[PDB]
């Protein structure tokens, strides 16, 4: 139980044609085919354009970008005009 | 992922792992010598041999093709058809 | 240059990859030790978790009879 | 507007008095210059519509659809070769001039003040389309398709004429403004029920709704590409346009008498998206996609929210563009392999390689791509119908799931997995095909940028 | 979790591409000392799983089970999270034992190769982010909740107890 | 090219799980397994492959000392 | 715990059911003891942008920690002992809540069993 | 259900059951040597009654063997990564372009690759040279009116290639 | 040693435990012989019309065409409206439609009654 000689022979001639086809498929004719600027652009030019975009046009838009305020303390004064807050009271029972 | 394959290297590997399996003889074990007709070992251990080649080379061979290997040269034929082992 | 595949044998290595591997295992274990000893003692209870609150009857007050 | 009508008249003898192998460039160039002058229309502002030459006026219900017609004409004029290049000179010129006359009656329909003028130009839109599909259908049931087509559209749209004449001689004239500014609310006796049911039933035929829908898919799949695109996009969105106009009367009864069409429309939407999940014949899926979208449009017009009307006109324009394009891709695949079935032409990722980009882009615009105009329309329809009732959103979302499912099935079955490797006649894709892909998917993305042009007059 | 499993998948798929598309647990047996950079990587991932005390993997899972254990929960949910912590310990132990610390089952003609500057850069910098950067994150978070921090016995020890068992 | 192929008469089983399992199978009464295909799996650069705790032991062999250095520092 | 086990296994009486905690009246086992300092200065509390469910007791310690954590940011492990003190104060706050629950528990226990024994 | 034979014999069926049970015991059993032990135990079970020729008792044992296989099979069998269902299973079927094409190129891009297209021209001439007479006569002379098999005979007669070889010789590399 | 593996509408019965592949009769092997003859002749004409170098179009598969004409438009002849066909038709068409009609009348009447109360939560409900 195995091969029959027709299958053996037909197999062999297909082995030979597969040989020649695949060996033809590897071409090398010794000529197969024949016919910080980055940091500058990517951290200055969109930066320049967007900061040109973020003062003028977008601040002429009135309810544009809004900050959430820094959180003052009783031991803080204010940079803006300069006016102080009385400090936090007695500590005890620690 | 770069395995290189060639004819006589894989003929060496098939012949080597048939030589390593014990209950055959290493004396009369030709490149084209049969399995059932001359070595005399039966069908079941022949399919264990086919299991060894599958477990070595990383692809199952089917039961439609498992009937008809019968000698190491035809095994190298079918594996070279599988991986397209020519230049 | 580069390595070669060998057959049924243990393949050789460069010393660089094994010194980086041992170096990174050592930096892990050194981190977990210096983080465990020098500061905390973190997995423990961090506080004397007390008993039931005082175990004192009528301190906090129970005025039935 | 009359400066937009009269060069379409003069464009008709162009093809007649141009010699052979010279007609093509002339018709293309001149209809594109008409498309520029068409886009020059957009003067509309604020308070009123722009009304002149007393028969004519433009809303923003009419401006974007009119620009859609006067831009979809030259695209189609280019689109319909390679299947009649080998036909004769006489039938070639007759085909082209028939399309031009079809455009003329379309624009006459879209700028109709008087609704009798609207109905005349409505069936004038009908009559050449039959001749186109029946003479160049290139299949064997096209005859029966045209016959079903004309009898459905006429016999539905016939008593609409009688109802409009009754309006004409019980109230006064049929200027749309004097239909407005004068409309008395009509009570709920039975004659008012029949009059509403007459007008709405005529346009239910035209859209179609679910119960009258086999009108369409035979007429789509047995038509040339020109008749198929004009049919789908311009005719169904014309039916929607006409309903948006005529719904301004009979307001205080359509709440009472417009329930059951909502139920028929939604259940037909789910059944239509399910029937286009399992068919063969790739051409038919886009027809049933069109029926799904138009059922959603009908829900949008039966509810009466400005959100609903803005979503309605956006859904109209977007699906006109999308379904017209995807018809053109179906025609390109059928001219590659003369099959019309689906599963024969598998593969096609490898070969025709950047055809895959346009299948992807068209199918995602069908998917409701997340900034697309299709998504904007479907979203505002879903919002308005949720305000109509809090329970309708199951059918809407189930529509969304099945719509995505058949879109993806069309993508990964026709054009995914394996070339069937017994084919060997498919060429690389021509430049004309990629030109038509570009001419479809530039205006949809430009409208995706700034869409506030094309939303409804309830802005 | 993001740093964690990015590092783990990248290491494992590196091993897969190194060993011939097999990707399965069987026929993948012996890999420790087959260069141990990736085996170091994989076991650092699997010890950052379940939160060895106290590392990048500690903070998230252990503060989760603490704050979940000390709240008005559902009395089935906390038990489920506890048992699944035990289960994630045991399959992470299984992936260690079968992948890296077994007697070698994998087919011959072996092409174990990791002389790559790219992959040692990537694995290098992700274990860097998986040893320190969890503490860099967790240290100076803006505290946007109220910590419980007063646990009984066998409720802060329960994390390490469950992972060890 | 070539492979140079470390050949037979070298495996020679001796690896204690395969030897003891051939003992157990001999006590069963077959005495004929496959055999020596896996001596490369059980000897060489393998074979006192580490047990489970050892890869987690692999820290302190160069880490306890640096810890004591940072303690004394 | 075991109180949870008793509340689900034994009687449902002696464990007071939670989140309805004051059932016994106040100043009843107190008599004349309440100060409740609360020196967070509510105006400065609301002018600070602390979250709801953080406007709590010991919040002055939190304000101290936010002051030092703002003022010394790239110092990576400077601010320890203030947040440690806030932890300790909230530990005492949890202790006070535990004292409340067990006060209510022992009141319910001893009161209701004295009452339902002699009645 | 197979090309040459109309059906599979019983010895073939017993053999396929053997290979399936052995494969699933591989998938069941880690560490590979206790696998080797259990595999020889299984081979012993097939040695227990190997030398009997009661064909009806043989197929009785085969039915009980199918039952005992299905009782203890493994859920996810360890299948190789080129098998059906495997991890790849024609992974690069993406990159498998057929070879009837490649000739719908442009003559500039054809002139970029001279020698392969010259040798392809002589391949195509080899195809059209001996397509009609030898191949068609061997397929309309030596088969019966009903062919009754599918293995085609080689061109043992005189000369050129065995019949109908184009899409079988010219299949791609399976790893490009 | 097994519960003998009942099939279902989905759990297909594999070729091992049929047990119809055991009591092989004469017409079984005759059927397999003729079935191989059919597959042989079809692959023979396929490989003849598949390896032709003069072949330009598709191989023009008749059975797919036949099935397309079957599933598409040969549904309607033949058809007679029977008891089964008509009853299943009036169920699958009118049933869910009248169901959705009832649920929409329910929700709309609830909404109209609740806003006729005066207490709808229209605190601000602008985009209607
Ligand atoms: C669909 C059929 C639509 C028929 C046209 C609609 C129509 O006018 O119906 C009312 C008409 C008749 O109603 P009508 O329009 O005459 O209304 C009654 C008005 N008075 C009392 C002044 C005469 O009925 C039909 O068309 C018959 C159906």
């Amino acid at each position: 139980s195995g091969y029959t000689p027709d299958e053996k022979l037909r197999l062999q001639q297909l082995r030979e044609l597969r040989r020649r086809w695949l060996k033809d498929q590897e071409l090398s004719p010794r000529e197969p085919v024949l016919p910080s600027i980055f940091a500058f652009t990517h951290v200055l030019i969109p930066v320049w354009i967007i900061h040109y975009y973020l003062k003028y046009h977008v601040t002429t838009k009135p309810y544009t970008i809004v900050e959430k305020k820094p959180r003052i303390f009783p031991g803080d004064t204010i940079l803006e005009t300069g006016e102080v807050i009385p400090p936090m009271k007695e500590f005890p029972d620690q | 992922d770069a395995p290189p394959l060639t004819l006589e290297g894989i003929k060496d590997r098939v012949l080597y792992v048939l030589k390593l399996y014990d209950k055959i003889d290493p004396e009369k074990l030709s490149v084209n010598s049969h399995f059932m007709k001359d070595l005399g070992l039966d069908s079941l251990d022949q399919v264990e041999i086919i299991m060894a080649m599958e477990d070595e080379f990383g692809f199952e061979i089917p039961d439609i093709d498992a009937e008809k290997l019968m000698c190491p040269q035809e095994i190298v034929d079918y594996i070279a058809d599988k991986k397209d082992v020519y230049e | 240059a580069h390595i070669e595949p060998r057959y049924r044998q243990f393949p050789q290595l460069t010393r660089s990859q094994v010194i980086q591997a041992e170096f990174f295992s050592a930096t892990m274990w050194f981190w977990i030790l210096w983080r465990f000893w020098h500061d905390s003692d973190a997995v423990l209870g961090h506080f004397p978790y007390p008993d039931p609150s005082q175990w004192t009857d009528e301190e906090l007050g129970i005025p039935p009879d | 507007m009359l400066k937009y009508i009269i060069p379409t008249m003069m464009l008709m003898p162009l093809t007649w008095l141009s010699k052979n192998s010279m007609i093509w460039i002339n018709t293309t160039l001149h209809s594109l210059l008409i498309s520029l002058t068409s886009l020059l229309l957009l003067n509309q502002f604020g308070d009123n519509s722009l009304n002149f030459s007393l028969t004519f006026f433009s809303d923003s219900l009419s401006t974007p659809l009119l620009i859609l017609t006067m831009w979809l004409l030259p695209l189609m004029l280019m689109a319909s070769q390679h299947h009649l290049s080998k036909e004769n000179l006489a039938r070639k010129k007759l085909f082209i001039s028939m399309l031009i006359l079809l455009q003329l009656f379309l624009i006459m329909t879209f700028t109709a003040t008087e609704l009798i003028f609207f109905y005349i130009m409505f069936e004038a839109t009908l009559v050449p389309t039959l001749i186109i599909i029946t003479r160049w259908g290139n299949q064997t049931e096209r005859l029966n398709a045209g016959l079903y087509f004309l009898f459905y559209t006429l016999a539905g749209s016939l008593p609409l004429l009688v109802a409009l004449i009754y309006i004409q001689n019980t109230m006064g004239s049929l200027n749309f403004l004097i239909l407005q500014y004068w409309v008395q609310p009509m009570p709920n006796s039975w004659s008012n029920t029949f009059m509403w049911l007459a007008c709405m039933m005529a346009f239910m035929v035209k859209m179609p709704l679910y119960g009258l829908h086999l009108w369409l898919p035979k007429a789509h799949v047995e038509a040339p590409i020109a008749g198929s695109m004009v049919l789908a996009a311009i005719l169904l969105k014309l039916g929607g346009y006409g309903m948006m106009r005529i719904t301004l009367l009979l307001n205080p009864i359509t709440d009472f008498m417009a329930y059951p069409f909502i139920m028929l429309s939604l259940w037909g939407m789910i059944m239509t998206s399910s029937i286009c999940l399992r068919q063969t014949d790739l051409k038919s899926l886009i027809a049933y996609s069109s029926v799904s979208h138009m059922a959603l449009v009908i829900v949008a017009i039966l509810i009466q929210t400005p959100w609903s009307y803005m979503g309605a006109t956006a859904l109209m324009i977007a699906h006109g563009l999308t379904s017209s394009m995807l018809f053109c891709l179906a025609n390109s695949n059928y001219e590659r392999v003369h099959s019309r079935t689906m599963i024969l032409a598998r593969g096609l990722q490898t070969l025709l390689p950047l055809m895959a980009a346009w299948w992807l882009l068209a199918s995602l615009t069908n998917l409701a791509l997340p900034p697309s105009i299709n998504l904007i329309g479907e979203l505002f329809v879903v919002m308005s119908t949720f305000s109509w009732s809090n329970i309708t959103i199951i059918l809407m979302g189930l529509n969304m799931v099945i719509t995505a499912l058949y879109s993806l099935y069309m993508l990964i079955t026709t054009q995914r997995g394996k070339h069937t490797h017994h084919i060997n006649n498919i060429l690389p894709s021509f430049t004309r095909e990629n030109a038509l892909m570009s001419l479809h998917m530039l205006p949809l993305l430009l409208l995706s940028l700034n869409p506030k042009i094309i939303l409804g007059p309830l802005y | 979790h993001a740093f964690f499993k990015a590092m783990l998948f990248m290491c494992s798929g590196s091993i897969i591409h190194s060993l011939n598309d097999e990707q399965d647990i069987r026929k993948m047996g012996g890999l420790f000392k087959a260069m141990p950079f990736t085996t170091t990587a994989l076991i650092i991932g699997s010890l950052a799983l379940t939160g060895m005390p106290f590392l990048t993997g500690f903070y998230s899972k252990d503060l989760i089970i603490e704050s979940a254990n000390t709240s008005y929960t559902n009395a089935w949910a906390l038990l489920m999270t506890l048992v699944a912590t035990s289960f994630t310990a045991i399959y992470s132990t299984r992936i260690i034992f079968f992948a890296l610390l077994g007697q070698p089952r994998f087919p011959t003609l072996i092409n174990i190769n990791e002389n790559n500057p790219f992959l040692i850069n990537s694995i290098k910098r992700l274990l860097i982010g998986s040893l320190f950067a969890g503490f860099i994150i967790s240290n100076n978070i803006p505290p946007m909740t109220i910590p419980q921090m007063t646990m009984p016995h066998y409720l802060k020890m329960t994390a390490l107890t469950v992972t060890i068992l | 090219s070539k492979m140079e192929l470390p050949d037979y008469k070298q495996w020679k089983i001796e690896g204690t799980p395969l030897e003891t399992v051939q003992e157990k199978l001999a006590a069963r009464g077959l005495r004929d397994p496959w055999g020596r295909n896996e001596a490369w799996r059980y000897m060489g650069g393998f074979a006192n492959n580490v047990s489970f705790v050892g890869a987690l032991l692999k820290g302190f062999k160069w880490g306890f000392a640096a810890f004591v250095v940072a303690v004394g520092a | 715990g075991a109180h949870l086990a008793r509340r689900y296994l034994g009687d449902a009486s002696v464990e007071p059911e939670p989140l309805r905690m004051p059932t016994f009246p106040p100043d009843y086992g107190f008599p004349e003891r309440k100060e409740r300092e609360m020196v967070a200065t509510q105006q400065e509390m609301n002018d600070a942008q602390l979250v709801l469910q953080q406007r709590d007791y010991c919040a002055h310690y939190l304000i101290r920690f936010l002051k030092c954590k703002r003022d010394s940011f790239p110092n990576f492990l400077a601010c320890k002992h203030e947040q440690h003190d806030w932890d300790y104060c909230e530990h005492l706050d949890y202790v006070k809540r535990m004292k409340e629950f067990e006060r209510e528990r022992r009141l319910l226990q001893r009161k209701k069993r004295r009452e339902q024994r002699e009645a | 259900f197979l090309p040459s034979a109309a059906y599979l014999t019983h010895q073939q069926k017993v053999l396929q059951l053997y290979k399936r049970a052995l494969r699933h015991l591989e998938s069941r059993c880690v560490h590979r040597d206790k696998y080797r032990y259990f595999a020889c135990l299984l081979r012993a079970r097939f040695d227990e009654h190997k030398n009997e020729k009661d064909m009806v008792k043989a197929t009785q044992l085969l039915r009980e063997a199918e039952k005992e296989f299905w009782h203890g099979q493994h859920p996810q069998p360890y299948i190789f990564p080129e098998s059906p269902g495997g991890t790849s299973y024609e992974r690069y079927e993406c990159y498998k372009v057929p070879e009837w094409c490649l000739d719908d190129w442009h003559p500039s891009e054809k002139a970029m690759y001279p020698d392969y297209f010259a040798k392809r021209e002589q391949w195509k001439k080899l195809r059209r040279e001996s397509w009609e007479r030898e191949v068609k006569q061997l397929q309309e002379e030596t088969p019966v009116g009903g062919p009754r098999t599918e293995a085609l005979p080689p061109a043992r007669k005189q000369g050129d290639l065995p019949p109908l070889w184009w899409h079988i010789v010219t299949r791609p590399r399976e790893r490009p | 040693s097994f519960p003998k593996y009942e099939p279902s509408r989905l759990a297909s019965l594999p070729t091992t435990l049929d047990p119809a592949e055991y009591d092989i009769s004469s017409e079984t092997r005759k059927a397999q012989a003729e079935r191989l003859a059919i597959r042989s002749r079809l692959k023979r004409e396929y490989q003849l019309q598949y390896n032709d170098p003069s072949r330009r179009g598709v191989v023009e598969d008749p059975a797919l065409i036949r099935w397309t004409c079957a599933r598409s438009a040969n549904v309607y002849p033949n058809f007679r409206p029977n008891t089964k066909t008509s009853l299943l038709g009036a169920l699958f068409g009118i049933g869910p439609l009248i169901f959705w009609y009832y649920v929409f009348k329910t929700d709309r009447d609830r909404k109209e009654k609740l806003i006729q109360e005066g207490k709808l939560d229209r605190t601000f409900n602008i985009s209607y």
